[PDB]
RNA sequence: CCGGGACCGAGGACCGCGCUCUGCAAGGAUGCUGGCGUAAUGGUCACCAGCGACCCGUCUUGAAACACGGACCAAGGAGUCA
RNA sequence: AGACUAAUCGAACCAUCUAGUAGCUGGUUACCGCCGAAGUUUCCCUCAGGAUAGCAGUGUCGACCUUCAGUUUUAUGAGGUAAAGCGAAUGAACUUUAAAUAUGUAAGAAGCCCUUGUUACUUAACUGAACGUGGGCAUUCGAAUGUAUCGACACUAGUGGGCCAUUUUUGGUAAGCAGAACUGGCGAUGCGGGAUGAACCGAACGCGGGGUUAAGGUGCCGGAGUGGACGCUCAUCAGACACCACAAAAGGCGUUAGUACAUCUUGACAGCAGGACGGUGGCC
RNA sequence: ACAGGGAUGGCUUGUGGCGGCCAAGCGUUCAUAGCGACGUCGCUUUGAUCCUUCGAUGUCGGCUCUUCCUAUCAU
């Protein structure tokens, strides 16, 4: 026998999204892609985050987007891997490039009405394949009434 | 065995009985080397032996 | 105690400012091996000058052989031994070839006769008696006898432990 | 001395410890003797 | 000497007082400060349990307890590995600057002209008579 | 350096490290030969032999012991719904 | 007589409320895989008491970033306690020096100072310190060894004043023994050896083959030696796993090994042949 | 009445305790203290008196019948 006081440890997070949609498997194959062949950390963050849960994936508003894209930060592209909300005590939407999850009807409508472009993150995928020039956003996470609970 | 001797051959890497490894000799590993004295045997290795 | 070996034993205390050459101190230490010896001799300068290991050094270890291995003589040892009484004199004579050879006869026989082991045993002194006059005991005084000459009655014969049966029963006359 | 860590957290500044079983006996001698001059006073009522 | 909250600080039971006095596990133990009384003084002692330190807080006495030199020679290695590397920038030599532990003693000769070495018995023949 | 014996042959084009370089004992066994081609090998069942081996469940306390349930078989039989 | 009132009486029988309640007793149904425990820690009036720390499993998330550590070394505490000397002074309480055993604290850029001022602290005091300010220090980041050992949340579960032993310490008895502190083991655990077995020794466990061992053994049961050397011992139930008791400074004309003292050719120790006398039948 | 839980030991044997003294020996010999077997000494009716019986919490027996121990009453 061999005297281990340590103890090896088993991984602590997801190595695959708990969920059976079909398209965020494709995105997962894909960003698997991505992060093994390049060298870029953004798709391994990228990929990480597509394995998360929703509770981790808090939704990030218009008005958070443009403060974020304030000194320096017009011309970037915008990266959620959430879903982007409309914000409307923000009256005035500046041009902008947002890929995310996915978009409630009013925010496309209104980054659209503004001038901007929405995109998916297979759209990221191919035109910023190792995310240059990309301003990556996370919204909220312990802004939830459990937090406020625990 | 006692906690100090344990984690002073957990500390020396001999974890299983009949495991060897080489030693620089300094006091602060002749001590330790001295203490765990009634678990391991040692000596001076020559060429051969290396 | 073993097949022992006569160590010649120099060792000293470290140098220091104070004291740049200490003094040597020697001793003969019969003992299986090198690091039997020098143990030995640490234990027995902690217990006389009061020299400690880790404020030591051993200076030279060298082995003493006999100068004449083939020639029989006879030896004195004086000893002392610890017992539940406690600490007892011992003048005990042995007939062999050389000063080993008389120590492992030596904790032979304290063992056989007096159950001491190799811990409570110090050996003050061996002599060669250089004398045949010198001889105090009787069981070696009938050896060194003039034209000493004995038959040998009642020899089992040396029979082999594999040969279980035997045809003819053994003799014990030569 | 061991003193809990509650006991020194419910102490005023400048006390210490050291006087506490002194406190206790002043409190005990002032119970005592008001109810001896109590008893003085009802007797000498009567 | 007046103590201050923050300092380490060493506790020894001094005189004949240590008889039968009935907690000795704080005689030579070490701590910190953190209350300070004109004839007392508030000591943080830690005790191992196990895998596990668990605070005490003791009451001593001024006259059992003496200022601890436990960051004294730290703060002397900090000082003259500060002097000693600005001497080497100056001077344009490497020097050591980590203490290391004891090394093993090197080869060297001993004569015996003058210190013939001394003969010892298991006892000393002057005992013996 | 030279013998004597035991157990094992994982992998499955090449790639590599090398050497004593027509090749090799160098990133894991091949070559030759014989008998049989069936109950011969192998397997299952019954029994003998050597060695091994307390009767299960429950309770108790720290643990055993005590104590309690169990003649046998089939079917039924206990963390469910709002 | 608490007797009898349909085998039913200290309160009949029948149906219903009713599947009454029990903290007590019994029982509680396939397999494999991955982890895996625990017994005053701290507080509360106790027993018919509670929480609570600690120890675990699943998920995640954060740069799984910082590194830390039941260990040694170095400096300094506790233990100055042994020891050496006193041709050093002085006399465990003497000291130049200095024990073994484990033991507390500290060992960096997250740090070290310097300077600047304020102070509602403190100080005789702009004095220390705290508070901030700025600057200097990366030429080596300032012992060893190890480092699949990170952190924070969530949710869930058992156990939370049990047994045995070494050491240390405090008490005791005629003898037993009783409290604590740490550590180890067990409860939860198979295997080799102790003939046998909760507490002993060895050693920890997937299924197999070959080799070597540990503890223990090698006359036979029984695998391995009627192996080798030197001795000791003969028991009218030896001894072979003893240490505790019986039990004592115990009793032995058992047997060996020693130590001390004494005698000895000026004849020792043992015997044999002889002497063993006179005052004197001393005084009462 | 119900639900449950239960039912000192290789001990002992023939010779008192307390207090003092002595003591071979053990120790000690920069302190002459302390332990101490063997003993001993103190307390606990001229063969008397019969006019002082001093507390069941603890339970033993008998019958029949066999065997063992020896710590022996008889032979």
């Amino acid at each position: 026998g061999i005297d281990l006081r340590w103890k090896h440890v088993r991984s602590s997070h997801r190595k695959a999204p708990k969920s059976d949609n079909v398209y965020l498997k494709l995105l997962v194959k894909l960003y698997r892609f991505l992060a093994r062949r390049t060298e870029a950390p953004f798709n391994k963050v990228v990929l990480r985050r597509l394995f998360m849960s929703r509770i981790n994936r808090p939704p990030v508003s218009l008005s958070r987007i443009a403060r974020n894209l304030k000194n320096g930060n017009e011309k970037k592209t915008v990266v959620v891997v959430a879903t982007v909300t409309d914000d409307n005590r923000l009256l005035q939407v500046p041009k902008m490039e947002v890929a995310a999850l996915r978009f409630t009807a009013k925010a496309r409508a209104r980054i659209e009405a503004a001038g901007g472009r929405t995109l998916t993150l297979d759209q990221l995928a191919l035109e910023k394949p190792t995310g240059a020039n990309t301003l990556l956003l996370r919204g909220p996470k312990n802004a939830r009434e459990a937090v406020k609970h625990f | 065995i006692p906690p100090k001797p344990r984690k002073i051959l957990q500390l020396l890497r001999l974890r299983q009985i009949n495991n060897g490894v080489f030693v620089k000799v300094t006091k602060a590993t002749a001590e330790m080397i001295k203490i765990v004295e009634p678990w391991v045997a040692y000596g001076y290795p020559n060429l051969k032996s290396v | 105690m073993g097949r022992l070996q006569e160590y010649q034993v120099i060792g000293r205390h470290l140098p220091t400012e104070a004291n740049p050459n200490p003094a040597l101190y020697r001793m003969r230490i019969f003992a299986p091996n090198e690091v039997v010896a020098k143990s030995r001799f640490w234990y027995f300068l902690r217990g006389l000058k009061k020299v400690k290991k880790a404020t030591g050094e051993i200076v030279s270890v060298n082995v003493i052989s006999e100068k004449h291995p083939l020639k029989v003589k006879n030896f004195g040892i004086w000893l002392r031994y610890d017992s539940r009484s406690g600490t007892h004199n011992m003048y005990k004579e042995y007939r062999e070839t050389s000063r080993v050879a008389a120590v492992e006869a030596m904790y032979a026989d304290m063992a056989a006769r007096h159950r001491a082991r190799f811990r409570s045993i110090h050996i003050l002194k061996v002599v060669e008696l250089e004398k045949t006059e010198d001889v105090k005991r009787p069981y070696i005084k009938q050896l060194v006898a003039k034209n000493l000459s004995f038959p040998l009655p009642h020899r089992v014969p040396k029979i082999s432990t594999k040969k279980i049966f035997s045809a003819k029963r053994p003799s014990t006359f030569s | 001395i061991e003193v809990s860590a509650a006991k020194e957290a419910m102490r005023p500044e400048g006390t210490s410890v050291r006087g506490d079983k002194r406190r206790e006996i002043r409190a005990r001698v002032k119970k005592n003797q008001k109810q001896m001059l109590r008893n003085q006073r009802i007797a000498a009522e009567k | 000497r007046t103590y201050r909250v923050g300092d380490i600080v060493d506790i020894k039971v001094n005189g004949a007082v240590q008889k039968g006095m009935p907690h000795k596990f704080y005689h030579g133990k070490t701590g910190v400060v953190y209350n300070v009384t004109k004839s007392a003084v508030g000591v943080i002692v830690y005790k191992r349990v196990k895998h596990r330190y668990i605070e005490k807080r003791i009451n001593v006495r001024i006259e059992h307890v003496k200022p601890s030199r436990s960051r004294e020679d730290f703060l002397r290695r900090v000082k003259e590995n500060a002097e000693l590397k600005k001497k080497a920038k100056a001077e344009g030599v490497p020097v050591q600057l980590k203490r290391q532990p004891a090394m093993p003693r090197e080869a060297h000769t001993v004569s015996i002209a003058d210190n013939k070495p001394v003969t010892l018995a298991p006892v000393a023949y002057e005992t013996t008579i």
